[PDB]
């Protein structure tokens, strides 16, 4: 039998798991950027 | 705990009195002024209705 504690698979994984933080962190800007151009046309227009 | 929550409470109930207080001392001259003008600037800030 394996002389380790089985993996945390839910969360316990590899470095160079970065990947996840490029393409979220990518993903994550692009939204927070159309919701600011959204907030600040929405303030403009609510300005009127 | 008992008194420091007291006064603790006191402080952002004096804070918040302090922010009623100074809406209606800063808006009165221009809810009382005949056909009104306030920028867009101090309604968002001071919480009036939409645009005035």
């Amino acid at each position: 039998p394996a002389s380790h504690t089985t993996l945390g698979v839910q969360d316990i994984s590899v470095t160079a798991m970065s990947w996840v933080q490029k393409i979220t962190g990518g993903v994550g800007l692009v939204v927070a950027v159309a919701a600011l151009i959204l907030i600040v046309v929405l303030c403009v227009s609510f300005s009127r | 705990v008992s008194v420091a929550s007291f006064v603790l409470l006191s402080m952002v109930g004096v804070a918040v009195g302090m922010c009623m207080c100074a809406r209606r001392r800063c808006i009165t001259p221009y809810e009382l002024t005949p056909g009104a003008t306030v920028p867009f600037l101090l309604s968002l800030i001071c919480c009036i209705r939409t645009a005035k």
